[PDB]
């Protein structure tokens, strides 16, 4: 008679956990594949720094 | 099992790129960064087994920029056609919805090897993990050029590679969308 | 939007059967053009186009460089060739072989076969379907090698049919890296 | 009467999911050991690069 | 009859193969955010390398 | 839709410390490093749409090391008061318990900046995967410091960021503990 | 414990409505007070405190300087605000919220709301409280925008209120990253 | 509570190989690899403790070839007794079937420290995610090498550690397998 | 195969109790043999071979050479004691503990005990028996500290008994790390 609610228990909890489980896991293997990328080179957008002189 | 080993040391003007690299039946053992002056192997599991010295490439790409100079004025300026760059884009392997995937945009049969992609999520600029290999030569002297995108498949996201090139008098936009 | 001038050369290195005859094709292109193509085969230095005469020229007036080209056939070519050979001519990674129905029409019940094999190295492949354990042909419309830039190449080989639940729908991969005809089947 | 179905449709894809997800867990944690190694060196292969020389 | 014991022949493998999953998946996200880390910089402290001199 | 793009050059003495940085709205877009003479962007998506020359902002230090020995001989050695670091402990997100969260210890309105932050997991230092901010500045001239400790959230654990600023005559000891 | 000497310019851009009109403040600090101010809304070099009204003098005596300061404003602040524009002007990440009940004292049970918007830039957030699709008042205590210093914020706006499973207890968010109001609902 | 601190800088010949590296009770604190000219921490939170100026050993090494030179006019060019290296394969933890391991090839008593490892799984060479520790010392002066391959542990693999040294005659070959 | 040369020095650094007294053993080994042996206790510049007196003579001729091996005693080793003791000398990792049964001889049941004590630091570990609370002896063949080269060590202490389901089977372990004794029990 308890079979029912101890099943669905079970059931509940691992499938909640599982989803997000398996998203951060996907996620995470997207992020191997982004670390893995080829380091795509300096663009030829320059920021521009100011040169300060000194103090007399 | 015949096999050629090639070496590509375009520099183009006015633009200031110039690049290197090693052709293994069209793949690319490596190429040499001159921003960072690094031997970026294509694979790292290259360089664990062989090496190479970065500063003597940019010596060659000064001296193929010395003769392009050279050549450029024995040829009376004379331009280049600007063939259109064929793109298809591809997947590494068959789109996996939820599972990562390295879109490739085929930038094909173009010249000169200066181009301008651009991936488009849902219409908008991505420059968040985003690679692109270096321009890959051929028989016929068109350059190649793949971009990565590595995506997690999704039906709610279309992408685009929008491709800029002096040949195309309005840009290309290619597109890709989730269907197995 | 600019006049543009390119300067790539191509260095190549053609080698048979190993190293047991090299041919070293030394190509400078201008512009999606030739100017000179030392070949070991030739050796003498030579120029295809008009404009790369003079280049040509003055390479060979020099018996220095005429011995650099000469002896990059063993030097340049042979030499890394053993140097590259244990991870590009040795390389062998497995062909990974999935087989899945498609449409060739919008909005139309599935009606292709396609036998992908991705991810593969070198580009080899051999594709061959059957039916029942009965080989088919006229199916042998392939897209080619598509190269993935990873190393990689990429093949998808169509074969028309309509599903119907009576047959196996076999397809084969034959590649250097598997010493065993690699198989895949799909049944609906 | 429907449990032992519900319970099977449950447990079928909790399993399979479950199944590769520990393959790409597993294999993951490998990469971090690998991205963890100590970066073997510079072999004592060279590949050699020709020297291009100018148009006079 | 049996179903009892298979629902919690299912039920107890999945829910400990998911219990040590969770945890390696945590600290592996974990490792991801040590790895985004800025890196942090060279210390003041310095160990100190002494001056080998030739043999005549 | 107002922005300040600000650039940050300090340089203490006697500590031999100095830093560079552009600020954007309080924000960092960028750090170089003195001892690895590199343009560590503060998010690596910068590096991927900007660039810096890292050897230029080592000259200017080098300058304002000059010029603060050139005002420290005009204003007769004049010392700071060296206020105390307000401190506040905060997360990147609402702490989740066994979620990874990056606890950010908010050294605020100090001078000189030149602080001594340890982490301490109950009462002891914590040096594997602690992370710092360059010193940021602020619109009244009182920097901020921000130190991430990527931890895995636990009631049993209680984390601690001592804070040596010579303004403080006793150490600052905040305090945090899981409670959500 | 030794007496310190601390030098820090600070090269400050102020542009209104893109670069309509660019505000090119330098100023070089010293222990936390200003030596000089050059402003491009003044144009002429001054100094704030007396200790800095030599290091002005020297620096408007060379005409070159003040060229190079007065450039500065379309040079220094209008090319950089192009440059850093793509990923710090235009740059939307989206405001993540949660709703969150709290204790105002220890040992007590709930009677806060804190709507947690956290992880978001620019910095112009706005925040309001609903129930029962009501705008509710007298709650807009708020924390302050909390840097977290890796490029995002971070506020906790309170309002009070006991929850009684009764209300819809709705925040709202309204921010330049999202086209529609950002709602968060939250019930006992 | 006795330790002993170590410099370890040998450099052999003909073989053009030399190295450094600290000594604390065995291991090894860490090591300046010639070729990156970089202080390479065994542990990387060692760099965040300490520092180490790497251009310095590479000095050392330098005028410790000098002297190896000049012993080796002064000794009359004596060769050396190549010790046999005792080979035990390990792992880092009891192997777990499908969970992460370091197997560990322990290159014992040998000398020059100038070895061939290679790792077989099933008999074909790994070259991928294969590390090694620089030639570590010991109290009779013969070296240890350490060769770590991270390996999801599989009954169906059968893994190899070729050890091709001088002193001796035919490859060593040392075998594991999951047996636990 | 060809003659080979090797220049290993050793510059050991011998301090006990802290830094109360430091000895700076100066070793340098010419194919595993020594050279010169500059020892702080001793003080003077010897040499241990026949070899390396000439060496010893020419590095004690210059006083500057000797002070700086002198001053080496406090500037070298103990400078070095406080810059890495953060890390190594007070470095107290957790001593892994696991106990599984095993077999002498292949194709027989299990009939050993190996209490492994892997992946800690330093190497001062202790093993100790029990069965059902009580102590167990002569199982004390151990393996040895067998170094992981990762700063780790490892040890495999192995126990001769037979299960029967009747013991308890307990191993200890004592380090620096734990204040208590950790334990470890096995039951079949």
């Amino acid at each position: 008679l308890a079979g029912q609610a101890t099943t669905a228990y079970f059931l509940y909890q691992q499938q909640g956990r599982l989803d997000k489980l398996t998203v951060t896991s996907q996620n995470l293997q997207l992020e191997n594949l982004r670390m893995k990328l080829p380091k795509p080179p300096k663009p030829v957008s320059k920021m521009r720094m100011a040169t300060p002189l000194l103090m007399q | 099992e015949e096999h050629v080993i090639i070496q590509a040391e375009f520099y183009l003007n006015p633009d200031q790129s110039g690049e290197f690299m090693f052709d293994f039946d069209g793949d690319e053992i490596f190429h040499v960064d001159m921003a960072k002056k690094e031997t970026v192997w294509r694979l790292e599991e290259f360089g664990r087994f062989a090496s190479f010295e970065a500063q003597g490439a940019l010596a060659n790409i000064a001296v193929d920029k010395a003769n392009l100079e050279i050549m450029t004025k024995r040829s009376n300026y004379t331009p280049i056609t600007n063939v259109p760059p064929e793109v298809t884009v591809l997947t590494n392997s068959p789109v996996e919805l939820r599972e990562p995937n390295v879109l490739i945009c085929f930038i094909d049969k173009f010249t000169p090897p200066v181009v301008n992609v651009t991936w488009l999520r849902n219409g908008k600029p991505v420059t968040t993990g985003v690679s692109e290999t270096v321009f890959l030569p051929r028989e016929d002297h068109l350059f190649r050029k793949f971009h990565y995108l590595p995506f997690l498949p999704s039906t709610e996201d279309v992408y685009d590679c929008r491709v800029e090139h002096w040949g195309l008098d309005e840009p290309l936009l290619k597109h890709w969308e989730f269907d197995a | 939007t600019r006049p543009r001038f390119l300067w790539q050369p191509k260095r190549e290195c053609h080698f048979f059967n190993g190293t047991e005859r090299v041919r070293f094709l030394d190509r400078y292109f201008y512009n999606q053009e030739e100017s000179v193509r030392f070949d070991s085969d030739v050796g003498e230095f030579r120029a295809v186009t008009e404009l790369g005469r003079p280049d040509a020229e003055y390479w060979n007036s020099q018996k220095d460089i005429l011995e650099q080209a000469r002896a990059a056939v063993d030097t340049y070519c042979r030499h890394n060739y053993g140097v590259v050979e244990s991870f590009t001519v040795q390389r062998r990674v497995q062909p990974k072989v999935t087989v899945y129905p498609s449409k060739t029409q919008p909005l139309q019940h599935h009606n292709l076969l396609v036998c992908s094999v991705s991810g593969f190295y070198p580009g080899s492949i051999e594709v061959r379907w059957f039916l029942n354990g009965q080989e088919e042909k006229a199916g042998m419309v392939s897209t080619g090698l598509i190269q993935n830039g990873d190393w990689t190449f990429q093949t998808l080989v169509m074969l028309e049919t309509v599903p119907r639940s009576g047959e196996v729908y076999t397809c084969q991969v034959e590649h250097p890296s598997v010493t065993s005809p690699l198989t895949v089947e799909w049944r609906a």
